[PDB]
DNA sequence: CTCTGAATCTCTTCCCGCGCGCCGTAGGAC
DNA sequence: GTCCTATCGATCTTCGGAAGAGATTCAGAG
């Protein structure tokens, strides 16, 4: 049936009855000993559909002659069989029975509904206590649950004025009776009655739900099940075994225990068994169905076998295995195949083998479709019998069917887009599958045994996309940056760098070659060395800025290696790529340039040229590895012998007393480490020493052509920390709870280890294979979680037309500059009028891509920040418009309308979960931002910022530095002076606050008493000591209440005021604190009063897109104005902020182990810190804007990936940042339809303003909330991807009592129903559909 | 291993799963957000119902395929018709609606 | 053969429209088949009209060109065979 | 006397393919 | 032996999971 919604509500017991064609009555099925069904059974002829083809039961008709007509000899009605798994059958239940999924849901909607509690209502359900409706003139409320003994009361204080009814009929009864919608109005009014807010809340849940059941059709009986429909049984098959025997089915047998009880009960209540046997029957049917709906959460599940439960209904619907995500979301596919794949070198990069037998098991229906169009076969019937013969023409066939029909390579696991790439296939005699060197770092696929699967795209669309959007050569740019994923393999580039090294003194040195091809040709001939240094007539075309190549010809000093090179770049690049030794940096690069000037054509055919000399020339290398060419050394043993003496002098001070115990350890270990320095420098000079040649005359060295040395220059394998393991020494390491070993492993592989050694190395392997091996699958699980929550975002329009955008500046934390500005502003577009450096001079247009040139244009100026538009920004209503997303880093140009983009971002944030972990310095100038100081006894800016921070213009004008100046740090280096690197900028208290005045004057202990606020300490080490203030904890209100004070006293009555403020010099005292400036001193400005005293990898990132709160929640301050005390500490401090103009007592509890950043009259805002440590995204949005918290999450997500080296483009994470928050909160109802405070989606909140302001009235006013991914995935309005994603048990009973609609936009639930998704050529379908529309 | 064509699992009409049985690679869902992430729509709708779930469909493609037109009619995969009736057996009326 | 479609990429203005359009014509290529405006090289439709793509002879608009005249053929055959139906019956 | 804190309870979640091997209602009454 | 009815309807289901969040109960006090 063609359908464009889904629909989803509560079934009436007369649409159950409409859905069933008959009563199942007899729990049997079939015979034990015959095969037939047994009428009126879980399998009954009659009821669900004929068994038989399209024969009856009764054998009366087997003809499509009588199709349709009804026989009078079994009942059943002959039809197609399939039928038999459509019909539906009924059972009608002895006696009402509750739901159990609307029972115990996450809350109980029957307990809501009824404000009852869940205890209670499981109490009365289960048959433990009456529950008194329709009281009358008694004292017995609306509901008011009684005992049994309670009732044996009322059976006698009153007569029939009241009724009490017992389990689920009490509850229908009250459902019966429910009077909706007036009492939803009486309880929306009555919220308004009172503001607990501890019941406001779940209040406006409730009339939520009251809202939803009014609005929809359902209506409260339908939480009670009264006929419970049965399975067509064709789904639940009672399939036979080896034998006379019938495969259990769970189902099958829930069903059974139902029938049975409920029979037994018809059967009681026919024979008028005692009310205390019904009751017990009542109860054991009612825990049936309980396991027959939702089996498990019942006291416990029931079982057939050794303990293993018995699946249910919702036990089918969800789950790892459940039909969702095993069957719907991914299915077994025909025409596929699979097997071990191995390196074919002679292939194409466009090409893949596959083994002759794979192809013609794969390509066998075309194979039958050339066959009849041949001739050569009368039909299929002697066309497979043909091909059974491999007859020597059928190879002729298919290698005709196959000549240009792409085919799907996919090796699984499959993180990234890059995973899955369409191949012209050739048939290769073996059984392994022939893949490209250049391709096989895209599915890092390793040969070591690994195999990879095949899938044959059948129609002429499928093979039209597979060559414009699968080929290996449509994909050579990564899409998570501009990074090519044909990156040259390990061979090749080490074939390379062989090739294009040179020598000091070689063969054929010196001389003078007509051209490249001279050159070979001498190489060839043996009369020169690859090496030997040579001068070459070399030529190059450099394409004009129109764009036609000139031609320029000249001598050029070189290699012969180079000059052969030479012969394969192609027309348009410049020499001096090839005159360098090329390693898998350097070559990389030179690849790239191609790609950027001549273009993808010609960047393929020269990544295939590079390949074959590269592997041609490492062959003639013959770089072999041998023990000869691990170096130790000489000095080792030396610098060991030393090292070790020098432990032994750490030792003896230990032996002596005259060290303590910990610092004995961090002096062995650094001395260790030390010598671990010294042994991999003697070891690397050495490896690269070991090279000295005689030119003509006199020993000169040069760099080394060891084997080692090679590849690890290359870049190919084995890096620095590598050789220094097999030629330096192994080092230290660590235990298992991390403590390092003060004894490192001096010896090199090389070199034997010992037992000790070994058995110490062991921890950290096995730490590292436990690692990976749990890391495995969390990063899998976040894959998920983002592609669940970003499914539905697609480029689905032109332009936005905003205006808004995201300031990019290069990231300068821990001093010097982490990372460029072209980095983060390359490919997206200008937010607006880019301006030249200075004033009134604008340098770029407001909506120009900053493509390349355009970044090396705004390199070549000083420009630090530029704004540029943002995915998280666009104005775009279920949708994201295409200009701020930019460039598609797979293409280069603007990204096209209708791709998916939220799917390639969880890939691209997700693709490098596995690398994770799941364990002055130059003269510039000076630029304190955010000064919020005063000035001491050298003026040198007495810091009162919890915010000054220096800046650093470079030489270039370029802010290369910057750091925070934290309260009460002296600027030794400010007001713009230039200083040098190294040379002290400024000083702090590293351990200890100080607090700090501003007048010079005399000070009291205003208010203060020895004894009840300070303890006199005698100092013990002096005897005169600085007085230790008492805390608040330390002591009661007599010294809580009595707060010390420093206030700075004058003779005047006043102190010396600053101009426009009143402000006295009050200056109180915190707990902890040590004061020494007592009465009757002078406290200068600048002078300190007193001082008071005192993370991960994947789950660092995995925690902050679920947007959890932080365990140590730094408080940010609100509003503004300046802070106060309320009330102290007792249970947990009471604090209060004033601002005049605003919330004088805006008040907040505090923790009382938290120091605070401010004490009592201190200037606060919005965001300010009052604690320290990790923030919390949600504050964080509410307090400093979408903009803010956008650049905070962007950038605590890249710190985690900066410092594992891994690379992701900043917009793929701001898309998820959009998904996060794509709710908002209702702040006013406003003209809008809208609940009074509610959270709805932003889109709808967005457009409902939109028109309403169109329109003049007034529009609703909300704040974007930030929700996690987790949470954000089940909050959408589509019930089918929410459903599909987890919690199904609870969500598939959330938007049924809503009665909620699904008009199937995304991709996942396209996917789920079969059409095509709306996105790529889907969405080219979709637009049509709507444009012509 | 390579399948064309051969047993079809019977709750859902899918393909069986192994080597000793005849049956077809698993296209996960890893694999269909690969897919997605290219435009490949037609390629998705074909992976997942002519190929795998809708029964009448894959018929009338294999003769298509024979004869040579290279064209498919997708159907509804029938798995999840049997999603409706296995959530249509609890208290919930789902349905497919016109507009 | 065709190892990149770059070219004709840069022809059709989307990596999307390109793939139907060649769908649209490959169909017509295939059942039914109207001859290639390209010589063959034993190919299979797909790539022939990935050639004639390049060439820069078939799009969107050309298409339906075709299509909207071929209609009109038709509907034209249909009035001379319905005036002759007409003649005949007299 | 019950209002906002916590404090303790239950419910839910945990990469993906491949390939074997085996094992698969029970007791007692006619 | 076959063919029937039913679930430890005189037990003890496994302690060797983290965690993360709501839900549900309880304090110190207005
Ligand atoms: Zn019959
Ligand atoms: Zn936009």
């Amino acid at each position: 049936e063609e359908f464009d919604a889904i629909k989803i509500a509560l079934a009436s017991p007369d649409m159950i009855r409409s859905w069933s064609f008959g009563e199942v009555k007899k729990p049997e099925t079939i015979n034990y000993r015959t095969f037939k069904p047994e009428r009126d059974g879980l399998f009954c002829a009659r009821i669900f559909g004929p068994v038989k083809d399209y024969e009856c039961l009764c054998g009366k008709y087997k003809r499509l002659k009588h199709r349709g007509v009804i026989c009078e000899k079994c009942g059943v009605e002959v039809t197609q069989t399939k039928v038999r798994r459509e019909r539906m059958g009924h059972i009608e239940l002895a006696s009402p029975t509750a739901h159990i999924w609307f029972l115990k849901s996450l809350p109980s909607r029957i307990g809501l509904l009824l404000d009852m509690p869940l205890r209670d209502i499981e109490r009365v359900l289960y048959f433990e206590s009456y529950v008194v409706i329709e009281g009358g003139m008694t004292n017995l409320e609306r509901q008011q649950i009684l005992t049994e003994e309670q009732y044996l009361d009322a059976l006698e204080e009153f007569g029939d004025e009241f009724d009490a009814k017992m389990g689920a009929e009490a509850i229908q009864a009250l459902l019966k009776s429910m009077d909706l919608e007036q009492e939803c109005e009486q309880l929306r009014e009555e919220l308004n009655e009172t503001n607990s807010e501890t019941k406001r809340k779940k209040l406006t849940k409730r009339i939520k739900l009251l809202e939803a059941f009014v609005q929809s059709g359902n209506k409260p009986e339908w939480m009670i099940l009264t006929v419970l429909p049965v399975l067509p049984p064709d789904l639940r098959p009672l399939v036979p075994l080896d034998g006379g025997r019938f495969a259990t089915s769970d189902l099958n047998d829930l069903y059974r225990r139902v029938i049975n009880r409920n029979n037994r009960l018809k059967r009681l209540l026919d024979l008028a068994a005692p009310d205390i046997i019904v009751r017990n029957e009542k109860r054991m049917l009612q825990e049936a169905v309980d396991a027959l709906l939702d089996n498990g959460r019942r006291g416990r599940a029931i079982t057939g076998s050794n303990k293993r439960p018995l699946k249910s209904l919702a036990d089918m619907i969800k789950g790892k295995q459940g039909r969702f995500r095993q069957n719907l979301l991914g299915k077994r596919v025909d025409y596929s195949g699979r097997s071990v794949i191995t390196v074919g070198p002679y292939l194409r990069l466009h090409q893949c083998g596959l083994p002759k037998k794979m192809a013609l098991e794969l390509f066998k229906p075309f194979i039958y479709g050339k066959l009849e169009l041949r001739g050569l076969a009368t039909t299929i019937k002697a066309a497979k019998k043909m091909v059974e013969r491999e007859e020597a023409v059928v190879w002729d066939i298919l290698d005709e069917v196959i000549r240009e029909h792409p085919v799907l390579l996919n090796r699984a696991p499959t993180l990234h887009r890059l995973g899955i790439q369409a191949f012209e296939p050739v048939l290769i005699e073996g059984k392994a599958i022939q893949l490209h060197p250049l391709v096989c770092a895209a599915y890092n696929a390793d040969f070591d045994g690994d195999q990879m699967a095949v899938h044959v795209p059948l129609t002429l669309e499928a093979q039209l996309e597979a060559r414009a959007l699968m080929m290996s050569t449509n994909n050579i740019l990564s899409p998570a940056n501009g990074e090519p994923i044909i990156v040259p393999s390990q061979d090749v580039v080490l074939g390379l760098y062989y090739m294009t090294r040179d020598c000091v003194n070689a063969k054929g040195e010196g001389m003078v070659l007509t051209g490249p091809k001279e050159a070979e040709r001498l190489y060839r001939s043996g009369l020169a060395s690859l090496h030997a240094r040579v001068k070459v007539r070399i030529t190059e075309y450099e394409k004009d800025a129109n764009g036609e190549l000139v031609a320029k010809t000249s001598l050029k000093d070189t290699t012969v290696g180079r000059a052969i090179l030479w012969m394969i770049v192609p027309k348009g690049l410049p020499y001096s790529i090839v005159n360098q030794a090329l390693g898998k940096k350097a070559i990389s690069k030179m690849l790239n340039t191609c790609y950027r000037i001549l273009g993808l054509k010609p960047t393929v055919i020269f990544a295939d040229q590079i390949m074959y000399t590269g592997f041609a020339y490492a062959a003639r290398s013959g770089a072999s590895v041998g023990i000869d060419d691990m170096v130790i050394p000489e000095k080792k043993h030396e610098i060991i012998s030393e090292a070790e003496a020098e432990v032994a002098e750490i030792q003896e001070q230990f032996q002596s007393g005259l060290v303590t115990a910990g610092e004995r350890y961090n002096k062995v270990i650094d001395i260790w480490a030390a010598a671990n320095d010294r042994v991999s420098k003697a070891m690397m000079d050495n490896l690269q020493t070991e090279t000295v040649i005689n030119r003509d005359g006199q020993e000169e060295k040069q760099v080394s052509f060891n084997s080692i040395y090679m590849m690890a220059d290359s870049g190919a394998r084995g890096s620095a920390a590598q050789i220094r393991q097999l030629a330096g020494m192994r080092g230290l390491m660590a235990k298992p709870d991390g403590s390092i070993i003060e004894t490192p492993i001096t010896a090199n592989f090389r070199e034997g280890l010992n037992v000790l050694q070994y058995f110490i190395s062991t921890h950290g392997a096995r730490k590292g294979l436990a690692d990976t091996a749990l890391k495995t699958a969390n990063s899998g699980y976040l894959t998920r979680r983002l592609v669940d929550v970003a499914q539905d975002l697609v480029v689905t329009e032109d332009d936005c037309g905003t205006h808004e955008g995201i300031m990019m500046t290069p990231v300068i934390e821990g001093g010097d500059v982490k990372e460029p500005l072209r980095d983060r502003v390359l490919g997206r577009v200008t937010a607006e009028d880019v301006l030249k450096p200075g004033t009134a001079d604008i340098l770029v247009p407001r909506n120009t891509l900053l493509h390349e040139q355009w970044c090396d244009l705004l390199e070549e100026n000083s420009v630090d920040a530029v704004k540029v538009r943002s995915v998280v920004s666009c104005d775009t209503d279920f949708g994201v418009c295409a200009h701020c997303y930019g460039r598609d880093l797979a293409r280069g140009h603007i990204i096209n309308k209708g791709e998916a983009i939220g799917v390639i971002a969880a890939q691209s944030i997700g693709e490098p979960g596995t690398q994770l972990t799941m364990r002055v310095k130059n003269k510039g100038s000076i630029k304190l931002s955010n000064v919020k100081s005063v000035v001491n006894s050298s003026g040198k800016l007495v810091i009162t910022s919890r915010n000054t921070e220096l800046k650093l213009i470079d030489e270039f004008g370029r802010t290369k530095e910057s750091y925070k100046v934290p309260y009460g740090a002296v600027l030794a280096k400010g007001d713009g002076e230039q200083v040098a690197g190294g040379e002290t900028v400024a000083n702090w208290d590293p351990h200890t606050m100080p607090v700090i005045t501003e007048v010079s004057g005399f000070v009291r202990f205003t208010d203060m008493i020895d004894g009840q606020t300070i303890t006199r300490q005698t100092d013990e080490l002096t005897g005169l000591s600085s007085l230790v203030v008492l805390d608040s904890a330390e002591r009661t209100a007599g010294g809580k209440d009595l707060r010390p004070a420093l206030k700075i006293v004058d003779a005047q009555g006043n102190d010396v005021l600053i101009p426009g403020t009143d402000m006295p010099a009050q200056y109180f005292l915190p707990g902890k604190a040590i004061v020494q400036l007592e009465d009757g001193v002078q406290i200068s400005s600048g002078d300190t009063l007193a001082r008071i005293p005192q993370t991960g990898g994947l789950p660092r990132v995995a925690d902050l897109f679920e947007a959890r709160r932080p365990k140590e929640p730094a408080i940010l301050a609100e509003i503004s104005g300046i802070v106060s005390f309320g009330k102290e500490t007792k249970g947990k401090r009471r604090l209060v902020i004033t601002p005049v103009d605003g919330s004088d007592p805006y008040e907040e509890m505090i923790p009382k182990w938290r120091q605070l950043n401010v004490f009592e009259g201190e200037r606060v805002e919005r965001g300010d810190v009052i604690s320290d440590g990790p923030e919390a995204p949600h504050d964080i949005l509410r307090l400093r804007g979408v903009h803010a918290v956008t650049r905070y999450i962007v950038n605590e997500v890249q710190d985690v990936y900066r410092l594992q080296g891994v690379k992701i483009n900043d917009k793929h994470i701001e898309v998820i940042v959009r998904q996060m928050l794509r709710k908002a909160t209702i702040v006013n109802a406003g003209s809008s339809d809208f609940l009074e405070g509610e959270q709805v989606e932003y889109s709808r909140v967005k457009i409902a303003n939109r028109e309403l302001e169109a329109n003049g009235k007034v529009g609703a006013t909300y704040s974007r909330d930030l929700l996690g991914i987790t949470k954000a995935s089940l909050a959408t309005e589509s019930f089918i991807s929410a459903a599909s994603f987890q919690e199904t048990t609870r969500v598939l009973t959330e938007a049924a009592v809503a009665g909620k609609r699904d008009e199937l936009r995304g991709l996942k639930e396209n996917v789920i129903v079969g059409r095509l998704i709306p996105a790529g050529t889907g969405y080219a379908y979709h637009q049509d559909r709507m444009r012509r529309r | 291993h390579a399948r064309s064509t051969g047993s079809y699992s019977l709750v859902t009409q899918q393909p069986l799963g192994g080597k000793a049985q005849f049956g077809g690679q698993r296209f996960g869902e890893m694999e269909v957000w690969a897919l997605e992430a290219y435009g490949a729509a037609y390629t998705l709708q074909e992976m997942l119902t002519v190929k795998s779930d809708d029964v009448n469909g894959r018929t009338k493609m294999y003769k298509n395929i024979v004869d040579g037109n290279h064209q498919m009619e997708p159907g509804m995969p029938e798995s999840f018709n049997v999603l409706l009736k296995e959530i249509r057996s609890l208290g919930i009326n789902i349905e497919l609606e016109d507009e | 053969a065709r190892v990149t479609v770059q070219d004709a990429v840069e022809k059709i203005g989307n990596r999307f429209d390109l793939v139907l359009v060649a769908a649209r014509r490959a169909r017509q290529m295939q059942v039914g088949g109207k001859d290639p405006l390209v010589p063959e090289e034993n190919d299979k439709t797909t790539v022939i009209a990935l050639r004639e793509i390049e060439e820069g002879l078939i799009n969107n608009q050309i298409l339906d060109v075709r299509e909207r005249q071929e209609q009109q053929e038709q509907e034209a055959a249909e009035l001379q065979a319905v005036t002759a139906i007409a003649e005949g019956r007299r």
